[PDB]
């Protein structure tokens, strides 16, 4: 309200591909967490539910990051079997 | 029969090194073969600490003095068993050395099982092979771990069936049930080749000495 307009969350379309512009804007909002924040703020998430969801998301992120680390670590071992037959 | 057994089987048991296995190796040979390199300090096993000299930049170093003593004992045991004509079975799930170990077994006249150890090969042997089958008198593990970094089930089964086990135990292995552990590097081709050559030489020496002693006794 008290800020200048058309600076925040504004993207400029390149060569007229408004679809690309909207994809870029959507990526920006998603990465900044605005889309998820709006979806969650539609209805009031009581503090206990909010805490449980935050804890669940933290555990999910820890597990996913560790599993991704394991996958990237073992990806090299997807080579062709060197000792085939024996 | 009585005198024959007394002078054949029990004669070598009166000598510290009847087959002269100590000459087959030296700490320098083990070092050159890299028997002293273990896994990272994170993979270390709690029971392998007594045999680990230290940790060189998070890499374990196996005490080759203890390796020399243990290898002396293991080679002497293997030589005595081969002399007594027991069945020696070489077990290893390292596919990099399956072919080599099979060839060594065939050359030295002993047996090898480098394949997927089916459940019951030793505990269910009578049913699987036949009621009169003869189980191995000694099992030599060139790699006491299976291909998922767990102890070979043959170790537990051999302990169950009372079959003595010689075994090369790396810093991530579990030597608790291996009768004659030989702390060493089981992953370097040089080390594995040295172990194979040593056991082959000891078994061949034992068999040829058995033949020589039998000939000496029977000719008189
Ligand atoms: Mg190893």
């Amino acid at each position: 309200a008290k800020h200048l307009k058309f600076i925040a969350r504004t993207v400029m379309v390149q060569e007229g591909n408004v679809e690309s512009a909207y994809r870029t804007l959507n990526r920006i909002l998603t990465m900044d967490g605005l889309i998820e924040d709006i979806k969650h703020r539609r209805y009031y998430e009581k503090p206990c539910r909010r805490r449980q969801r935050e804890s669940y998301e933290r555990c999910r992120r820890i597990y996913n990051m560790e599993m991704a680390r394991k996958i990237n670590f073992l990806m090299r071992k997807n080579r062709a079997d060197p000792w085939q037959g024996c | 029969s009585t005198d024959f057994n007394d002078k054949i089987l029990n004669e070598p048991l009166k000598h510290s090194d009847f087959f002269n296995v100590k000459e087959l190796f030296s700490v320098r040979s083990l070092f050159d073969a890299r028997v002293h390199l273990g896994h990272k300090a994170g993979c270390r096993h709690r029971f392998m600490e007594p045999y680990i000299f230290g940790s060189r930049l998070d890499h374990d170093i196996i005490d080759l003095e203890q390796t020399a003593t243990h290898l002396q004992l293991a080679l002497n045991f293997t030589a005595h068993m081969a002399y007594r004509k027991g069945i020696i079975l070489f077990i290893s799930r390292n596919r990099q050395f399956s072919y080599l170990i099979e060839n060594m077994a065939r050359d030295c006249g002993e047996y090898a099982h480098t394949r997927y150890f089916r459940g019951g090969m030793l505990t269910n042997a009578r049913l699987l092979f036949g009621p009169t089958v003869r189980l191995p008198d000694l099992i030599i593990f060139l790699h006491t771990l299976n291909n998922i970094f767990e102890p070979h089930v043959a170790v537990r089964d051999a302990a169950k069936m009372n079959i003595p086990t010689v075994g090369i135990v790396d810093t991530n292995c579990n030597p608790c049930l291996i009768t004659y552990p030989v702390p060493g590097n089981d992953d370097s081709p040089l080390a594995v080749h040295l172990y194979c050559r040593l056991f082959q030489t000891a078994i061949t020496r034992a068999k040829e000495k058995r033949q020589q002693v039998e000939a000496l006794y029977r000719l008189q």
